[PDB]
């Protein structure tokens, strides 16, 4: 048996491991929208940080 | 009442009083192309009335002698208006066309043009003559501009088949004791949604004269032959720099 917190509030043991992403079926190449013109600040797409 | 004609689009009108009613080939119009059978992702661009419209590109003297012209599409008009400056712009490519051909007479002129369209005109030599020699086209031959190109064999097409199963494409005839003009309305065909209107012509146009020109000393001896089409559903894409060639 357990008593002191530290053992009790303790994660060493967890097997799971956590995954961050998930598939989906693809099973054709994605489809192109309707898109129009966008002329906004803040709102930045082409911009990245690699 | 099928005899009698008007034909709008954009800001030209034509008429005709002795027509011999309207071809649809293949049975269907001209329509823009979907979003299923389309693959390339820009958004088009489709000018309307500004190219939607008829061009008179050029005229030929019907001669008791005269063996047959083609043109092909869409090379004749790529150098006219503002049709011309689209497919210049742009790398894709596609319309439909509604093709009037004219030739008037008189009750006592006499003659039969066949007038039809053939996808895929590809055209060949005559091989040296002896078929010995592999020469090819040249390319004022293959795409001859608005001035159109004179058949050099007739019956064979230029291109090794019977003129006489021509009619197996959309087409109609101006026999002058008849009717005045051809009027055929072509859609867009080709094995791919959008393509180069500098690099592939869809079909060619041919004017043929099956039963010879003849009328007695005195009448008028110059008989035209004027050539006036329409693209129709016409839509561009993949804009860059202006390119002839």
């Amino acid at each position: 048996g357990d008593r002191v917190a530290d053992v009790i509030e303790s994660s060493i043991g967890d097997s799971v491991s956590r995954a961050l992403t998930h598939a989906l079926p693809a099973p054709t190449g994605q489809n192109t929208q309707v898109s129009s013109h966008r002329l906004d600040t803040g709102k930045v797409p082409a911009l990245q940080a690699a | 009442s099928d005899r009698v004609a008007q034909l709008t689009i954009g800001n030209s009108t034509i008429t005709t009083q002795e027509a011999a009613n309207i071809i649809v080939g293949y049975g269907e119009w001209p329509s823009y192309c979907s979003d299923s059978d389309a693959t390339a992702v820009d958004k088009p661009t489709r000018p309307d009335v500004s190219v939607n419209r008829f061009y008179t590109l050029d005229t030929k003297l019907w001669e008791k002698s005269s063996k047959g012209w083609y043109w092909k599409f869409p090379d004749v008009l790529t150098e006219t208006g503002v049709f011309g400056q689209n497919a210049q712009f742009h790398y894709l490519y596609r319309s439909g066309f509604c093709i009037h051909v004219q030739c008037n007479a008189s009750k006592f002129h006499q003659g039969a043009l066949l007038v039809a369209v053939l996808p895929e005109y590809v055209i060949g030599t005559v091989a040296g003559g002896t078929g010995t020699e592999d020469t090819h086209p040249p390319y004022k031959q293959t795409q001859p501009g608005a001035d159109g190109f004179e058949l050099q064999h007739p019956y064979v097409l230029d291109a090794g088949i019977p003129i006489s199963q021509l009619t197996v494409c959309p087409h109609q005839w101006i026999n002058l004791r008849t009717n005045n003009c051809a009027t055929i309305i072509v859609p867009y065909i080709n094995a791919l949604p959008f393509d180069s209107a500098l690099n592939h012509c869809n079909f060619g146009l041919l004017v043929v004269p099956i039963s010879p020109l003849d009328y007695d000393q005195g009448a008028t001896p110059v008989i035209p032959i004027t050539i006036t089409l329409a693209p129709m559903c016409s839509e561009f894409a993949g804009l860059r720099q202006a390119v002839t060639q």
